[PDB]
DNA sequence: GTCAGCATCGCATCATACAGTCA
DNA sequence: TGACTGTATGATGACGATGCTGAC
């Protein structure tokens, strides 16, 4: 009903539609009436142009969010021609972590489960820089850049060392230090604004540091593994850890510590993989371990706006699937692990990359190509938002248009 | 690196906010208008509007309401800005001093949260005990309004209805009650809550939930004798209280959505409505009483008043006068009759206020003033679509121009008081004089008894006690009236010549040789008093008595040759008082001492046209604040006389000037005339408040234009203009334009109103072309209202529409260039277009069509179709460079008159903005930021030199120089990119670095290089390099110019001190206000100097300048300047002001 | 032979069970 | 002697590459 009458307008000009499905379609209506079949030529002619909404913006009449929403349908359209895969570059011992280069649009970094990292940049045909690990307990978990000089990167390995190391191989000191063996970490995130680092491990306790020393943190953030942590870009000051518990718990770090003390903490069914703070810093993309994807708001962190069911299971030897926001847009990207048991629209439900609107929850696009049936559990758009890099098993996939 | 300078030239004319009440006093009614960053205030008068204070802010005014707390003497103004700075302001006047005082301020917000689409809305409630704010979806901010908190602490509370259209506080309720309209899957509904600050939360409202309409957009809280709220949607307006409800659906509404309301009578009997199509609506509520008296309602009435400008804001005043605030056109004072006119319509326009925005395109063109012109043309958009011509200085026109060689001086007079004015003009040739009587426009000579022909005078004109004075070069003469004779006539002992003069109504001096001799006037005779010697030859003279007439002067102004000094003298005791020696060997010419608004001034204006100015005190006659400025080269003469409600002082030269005062500082506004010599004030009864020019070749005479700093001419189109350019060889403009059309049901469209285009003298119409739309086009008539795009040829002088070309059905005109190409001598009009269909969101087909203009027919040549929308195009080395969707294609113009595609650049998402310098190309992309291409004279292809890696949604783009690139962004921010000058690797030289950032507070639509300022003529070198102008959506015009590293660092520390004393208004820190701020990030400025802050130094008091300079030694360098900078920096800030 | 169809191997969670402390 | 929390062990679901056969 209202979501199909709340889409192609988008809004200004307010004129056209307004009839509210013809002042109510006598409840649907019952039996035949449209339905979503002829929700087709309506959406086909949606907004009228852009070149006339742009002009409406150029006159200051149309509000910016109106535009940006009709500008992201200019996106999606090109994303429907992303369907081709410029490059792919592999290596043994499977892909686990993924990070883009903050500044550069052509370089990306990938981690292994064996301890081996690759700095891959393109438009160069020069060969990627590499680091060789231990190939056993060398699993990398959460790999991020160094916000100062890009030629350095932070990392969190199963070997037990959250380090700062150059791509030229040489370790530039170490942040965290286990001293035992039976423990290692699963998460890591930093920040340029508030100057911190963070790491969550598999026992539920987490550490936080400055980019210089500082071990003001170790307190248990819960029972069992911390699968993911993420700092708020616009808040800085704010933090959120998602993990196996069936709870995301948030925090603001700072004030409040004394154990069982944390602003919010929202529960779930099943384990969770991702927190993922938004570019704006307000929404959180929690992404569960069975189906269901949730989104809370900054208004009531307790209550979620709505759940998006979506088949992405857990598996011992399948890299955990984390969904992620798009920069620039309110889009959501996630790989698909099709599943024999649910409510599904479209047989035969292949494996693919899914994209929804964060304000709706509806699927706007899907990305798939044969010659590559692998499950992509990592995708995470580049900071310009013009390309997508999926980590898929032994492979690394570069989504562009060209 | 990059050091830049931004200054506001023409302030925004577009009216954002409007509100009425009693802000300055109780006895007076106030009009408050908001123009983006400007708050302007007015007092309503008898058939007029009186302006009293103009204060700017460090913000975009989002909320503006008048409200008076209980017990409070007065009326406070709550202002909320776009960056969420909140302030409560109060008006205070202490004699001459008027300042706006802030009772309470604070930047409330949520540290994180997404700003809702419809914008923020603020409501202050009738009882004035809280301020409600809707900043973010799902939360309701409420500000406890007691003076405490002076910091405006607020608390948010959960709003579970996530989607609110409009909200209002209610009147006459037992408790604070909110009334909003929200939307859920079941449609939109009206709902009430009680806002209790106890518990800091809501409580159950007096109402159950309803099911209003399906498109209700505006809520109005109706006061008593009632309560409850009327809800106006489109198609239907309804009333809602507790038990009762009222609903009407007049069919005169569905045509246009009504967008604004305003209470006429405070009781809430009747309201004014306005729509997007400028139609004005009355809304009447008729009340009811049972028995002796009760209260109720009996339907509504709408009666339909008439048509005004497009109301963004509406407000009623008194006596049927409504002020209409328009963003898309001029704001109006309008008068409401009880009797329709010929057209119907109770609406009649009182006054119109010029509104420049939205400026969708502007172009600097050098018409008229041949050498430089100065003019800036721009656009208005919609029914208020127009061209505005903007130029610096003031102009006059010559009604009668009789040729006349070799004059010197000229004078007015009228013998007869019974008419009461001045006639019979006189002018003097070399050695002789000539008298010319006034009647109509004819002058000639004729003959007047007693007027002396054989001799030339320096004085004439009527003089008190019914008489004329005429003092010649051989003697001094006096004239009688009724008999017209020569009672009294005076000579000097040795029959010498008269050299240096002066004179005045009640007294005169005549000098001769040296000294001053000093004369004095008695009834019909002389009787001189005392004598003079002084020091050698004296350079001219002025007696002018400072005051009403007066006409007796206690004062005498004079000059010298050797010492070169304008002295002032006591009378009749003379005696030197103030020395002041001046450097140079030039000599002082044309002195004077003026009076304007209590102020006490004088002027002295030497051989260079250079001129000095003082601020004075008459009591001691002592001069101070020593400063001079220089203009041109040619001699200046100095008269001085009146006109309406100002005063004037003006010098005469190659660049004829004028000096006044504005808000108690001076102003120098030039005139547009070529050459002036002698000229004289002539206020005739067939020429009310006019003036006569004498020139070297002819006379002049005319009426003089409106009194401003910037002159603006307006030619309404009555339809939206989009792009403009100049065709010098055709002496006319090309204007892409469009009108809305609507279906005629009988094929065709039958139009809507007579406007531009449809009134062209010749016109032409597009001709298909293929598409291909053939084989059953199969669209519809659905999606009514149609836009017809046009090209208009407009004369540069008469501004009459010469030619109108209509484009294809469903075509959008996007770009336009005037240029010639190849070895082809013809200058063309090239327009790039786009086809825009219902069925398609992205255009896939457009056209690059070439026109050539000859004798009003406008023939077509090229006509070339492309696959995509041509967004931008620009002349490029005899070639045409164009942007088609995601492609940057360079066309070549060949001898068979066809367009040929040389090379391509395919790597873009969508390229909208193209700018070029030399072989370099600056590409602006709505998505993937900025891109710098160059060109290859013998490869043809497109290398990609560098790119900015940081994503920016751009509105306009420009090239400052070879290595710096200016951009405007969607959040009202400015940024600059640079190619890395350091060779080193390839990596760094492929990365443009963002070195400049600055929050403009405005949305820039177009950049253009140029200036409205003359050259020099001292003291070239110039202090700043380059000059980039820009047009904005709110009608503001700004300037960007390059700076040296001395200055940027100079003015940067200078800003910081100024940022200590201002005084702020609202207490907003200038750094915060200028910090780069978008939805994702907040970062300081850097790379950008706010010129507005720097020139706003000239207005503080003298102990304040002294408060900064005395330590501005804390930094100032050595060489020949320290604290002497204290009058350097005024001479540096003078040096700023003149770049625009 | 390139391609179809089975073994085989590469520390994730939910569920059992004993110690280890901590206090 | 309750609690909380940390130790070598097991069922298990079902992706990847790697690899070996037999049977076309």
């Amino acid at each position: 009903r209202n979501k199909r009458s709340r889409s192609p307008l988008e809004l200004e000009p307010e004129a056209k539609k307004l009839c509210a499905k013809g002042s109510g379609p006598s409840r649907r209506c019952d039996s035949d009436c449209l339905w979503v079949g002829l929700a087709g030529p309506q959406i086909l002619p949606p907004c009228r142009s852009i070149v006339r909404t742009l002009h409406q913006h150029k006159l200051g009449r149309a509000s910016w969010p109106s535009v940006q929403q009709g500008l992201q349908q200019s996106f999606l359209h090109t994303l429907d021609s992303y369907r081709i895969l410029q490059k792919a570059a592999p290596f043994d011992r499977r892909a686990t972590s993924l990070a883009w280069h903050p500044t550069h649009p052509s370089t990306v970094a990938v981690g292994s489960k064996g301890g081996d990292i690759m700095l891959w940049n393109f438009g160069i045909k020069d060969k990627p820089t590499f680091i060789k690990g231990i190939g056993a307990g060398g699993s990398i978990t959460g790999l991020k850049f160094n916000p100062l000089n890009t030629n350095q990167f932070y990392a969190s390995s199963m070997e037990g060392t959250t380090r700062l190391q150059d791509f030229k191989g040489n370790i530039l000191r170490v942040f965290a230090s286990s001293d035992t063996i039976n423990i290692w970490f699963c998460s890591l995130d930093v920040s340029a604004s508030s100057r911190m680092v963070v790491t969550g491990d598999n026992v539920g306790n987490v550490i936080l540091l400055n980019m210089d020393g500082k071990e003001l943190w170790n307190l248990r953030m819960h029972k069992k593994k911390v699968t993911h942590v993420a700092l708020n870009p616009c808040c800085d000051w704010f933090l959120a850890t998602a993990s196996v518990d069936q709870t995301v718990k948030i925090w603001d770090l700072r004030q409040v510590r004394g154990k069982a003390s944390f602003l919010y903490s929202l529960p779930h069914r099943h384990p969770v993989n991702a927190a993922c703070f938004s570019p704006d810093g307000a929404r959180l993309l929690t992404t569960d371990q069975k189906s269901e994807i949730r989104v809370y708001s900054a208004s009531q962190w307790d209550c979620p706006l709505g759940l998006i069911p979506h088949p992405h299971r857990h598996f011992q030897h399948l890299t955990p699937i984390k969904a992620a926001w798009h920069p620039r847009y309110n889009l959501i990207v996630v790989g698909r692990y099709p599943d024999p048991n649910f409510k599904s629209c479209t047989p035969y439900e292949l494996r693919t990359i899914d994209v929804f609107d964060g304000n709706s929850g509806k699927m706007m696009c899907q990305l798939y190509d044969p010659e590559s049936s692998g499950i992509s559990s990592l995708n995470e758009f580049n900071p310009m938002g013009d390309t997508l890099a999926s980590a898929m098993g032994y492979h690394i996939l570069i989504w562009s248009e060209q | 690196h990059s050091y830049n300078y931004v200054v506001t030239a023409q302030k925004p004319t577009a009216v954002n906010g409007c509100v009425t009440g009693h802000f300055t006093s109780a006895e007076d009614l106030n009009l408050l208008i908001a123009k983006n960053t400007r708050l302007e205030i007015y007092v309503v008068t008898a058939e007029g509007l009186r302006p009293v204070k103009e204060v700017g802010m460090y913000g975009k005014i989002a909320v503006m309401e008048l409200f008076r707390p209980k017990g409070e003497s007065k009326d406070l103004l709550f202002i909320l800005t776009a960056k969420y700075n909140a302030c409560i302001l109060e008006y205070k006047q202490s004699g001459e001093s008027i300042d706006i005082i802030t009772r309470a301020h604070g930047n409330v917000q949520d540290r994180i949260g997404r700003p809702s689409e419809t914008g923020i809305i603020g409501i202050i409630d009738p009882e004035c005990r809280m301020i409600g704010l809707r900043l973010y979806d799902g939360l309701f901010k409420v500000i406890p309004l007691d003076r405490d908190n002076k910091e405006l602490k607020a608390f948010n509370i959960r709003l579970e209805e996530l989607h609110v259209i409009d909200v209002k506080f209610l009147y006459g309720c037992q408790a604070p009650t909110i009334c909003f309209v929200y939307q859920d899957p079941q449609g939109r509904h009206v709902k009430t809550y009680e806002v209790s600050l106890r518990e800091k939360e809501f409580n159950k409202g007096p109402w159950k939930q309803e099911n209003v309409e399906a498109e209700a957009s505006m809520v109005i809280a109706v006061p008593e004798p009632f309560g409850g709220a009327i809800i106006i949607g489109q198609e239907s307006i309804t009333y809602h209280n507790g038990d009762k409800y009222l609903a009407i659906a007049p069919p005169i509404i569905k045509q246009s959505t009504i967008v604004c309301h305003n209470r006429v009578d405070p009781n809430g009997s009747r309201y004014l409505l306005g729509d997007m199509e400028g139609r004005l609506f009355m809304l009447l509520l008729e009340k009811e009483e049972q028995m002796d008296g009760t209260v109720t309602l009996k339907d509504l009435r709408v009666e339909l008043l008439g048509e005004t400008s497009i109301a963004e804001c509406l407000t009623y005043l008194d006596n049927g006068v409504v002020f209409v605030g328009s963003r898309l056109g001029d704001s109006q004072l309008v008068k409401l009759n009880v009797d329709s006119n010929e057209q119907g319509s109770y609406v009649v326009a009182m006054e119109t206020f010029t509104n420049l925005g939205p400026i969708v395109d502007m172009c600097v063109v050098d018409l008229e003033r041949q050498g430089q012109g100065q003019l800036v043309t721009c656009s208005g958009a919609f029914k208020e679509g127009s061209l505005r011509i903007i130029r610096n200085g003031i102009g006059i026109h010559e009604h009668a121009s009789i040729d006349l060689p070799g004059i010197k001086g000229l004078w007015p007079l009228r013998s007869d008081p019974n008419r009461e004015t001045d006639d019979t003009l006189v002018l003097s040739f070399v050695g002789q004089t000539r008298v010319l009587m006034l009647n109509g426009e004819e002058v000639e000579e004729t003959e007047l008894m007693g007027f002396v022909d054989d001799q030339q005078t320096f004085f004439c004109g009527n003089v008190a006690h019914q008489q004329l004075i005429q003092i010649t070069s051989a003697s001094v003469r006096l004239v009688s009236q009724e008999p017209k004779a020569l009672v009294s006539e005076w000579k000097e002992p040795q029959a010498k010549n008269i050299s240096v003069a002066s004179c005045n109504s009640s007294q005169v001096v005549v000098a001769v040789g040296r000294a001053l001799y000093y004369l004095q006037i008695h009834p019909q005779e002389l009787r001189q008093i005392s004598h003079t010697e002084m020091e050698h030859e004296v350079a001219c003279l002025d007696i002018t008595p400072l005051g009403d007439s007066n006409g007796l002067s206690p004062l005498c102004a004079i000059g010298l040759w050797t010492d070169i000094s304008a002295r002032i003298l006591k009378l009749p005791s003379f005696e030197l008082l103030h020395k002041e020696m001046l450097g140079g060997e030039i000599i002082p010419r044309s002195i004077l001492m003026t009076t304007f608004e209590s102020s006490h001034y004088l002027l002295c204006a030497l051989g260079d046209g250079a001129l000095f100015y003082f601020g004075l005190n008459i009591e001691t006659g002592l001069l101070s604040d020593r400063k001079k400025v220089t203009l041109g080269t040619q001699p200046t003469v100095l008269r001085t006389f009146r006109s309406l409600s100002t005063t004037n002082v003006f010098a005469c030269s190659d660049r004829p000037t004028v000096i006044y005062s504005s808000n108690h500082k001076l102003v120098f506004s030039n005139v547009n005339l070529k050459e002036v010599n002698y000229m004289c004030p002539l206020n005739s009864d067939g020429y009310p408040d006019s003036l006569a020019l004498a020139n070297n070749s002819t006379l002049t005479i005319g009426t003089i234009d409106e009194i401003q700093k910037l002159h603006i001419r307006t030619v309404p189109l009555y339809e939206s203009p989009r792009k403009i350019c100049y065709q010098e060889v055709s002496q006319c403009f090309g204007v892409l334009s469009s009108r809305i059309e609507v279906q005629d049901t009988s094929g065709g469209t039958t139009a809507l109103r007579p406007s531009a285009s449809t009134q062209a003298l010749s016109s032409s119409v597009s001709s298909s072309k293929l598409f291909s739309s053939s084989t059953a086009p199969h669209e519809t008539s659905f999606g009514e209202e149609v836009e017809v795009h046009n090209l208009l040829i407009i004369d540069q002088h008469t501004f009459e529409v010469l030619h109108a070309h209509q484009f294809l059905q469903n075509e959008y005109a996007l770009s336009l260039v005037s240029c010639k190409l190849g070895k082809d001598p013809n200058t063309y009009f090239i327009v790039g277009t786009a086809m825009v269909y219902p069925e398609e969101a992205e255009p896939k087909q457009g056209r690059i069509v070439v026109f050539q203009y000859s004798d009003g027919k406008l023939q077509t040549v090229a006509e070339k179709e492309v696959k995509g929308a041509v967004y931008s195009m620009v002349e490029f080395n005899g070639k045409l460079l164009a942007s088609i969707n995601s492609t940057v294609r360079l066309y070549e113009w060949t001898t068979e008159k066809e367009l040929r595609t040389e090379c391509n650049h395919y790597n873009n998402i969508m390229a909208l903005y193209l700018k070029t310098k030399g072989d370099f190309i600056l590409v602006g992309d709505l998505m993937r930021s900025v891109l710098l291409l160059a060109y290859k004279p013998m490869e043809g292809n497109f290398e990609e030199i560098a790119r900015d890696f940081n994503p920016n949604w751009m509105s306009a783009v420009e090239i400052l120089d070879d290595d710096n690139f200016l951009g405007a962004e969607n959040a009202f921010n400015l940024f600059v990119c640079q190619k890395d000058s350091a060779a080193t690797t390839d990596e760094e030289r492929q990365h443009l670095q963002e070195v400049g950032l600055f929050h403009l507070g405005e949305f820039v639509n177009v950049f253009c290089h140029g200036s409205l300022v003359m050259q020099n003529l001292g003291e070239t070198s110039t202090p700043t390099q380059g000059s980039v102008l820009f047009g904005t959506v709110n009608g503001m015009i700004g300037l960007v110019t390059s700076l040296s590293e001395s200055w940027y660092n100079l003015l940067l520390d200078m800003q910081n001190r100024l940022n200590k004393v201002i005084k702020s208004v609202g207490k907003i820190e200038h750094s915060f206000w200028r910090s780069f701020h978008t939805e994702r990030k907040t970062e300081p400025a850097t790379g950008f100097i706010d010129g507005d802050l720097i020139e706003s130094f000239l207005d503080i008091s003298r102990p304040k300048m002294q408060e900064v300079v005395a330590n501005l030694q804390y930094d100032d360098g050595s060489g020949m300047k320290r604290e002497a900078t204290a009058d350097d920096l005024i001479k540096v800030v003078e040096e700023l002001t003149r770049i625009h």
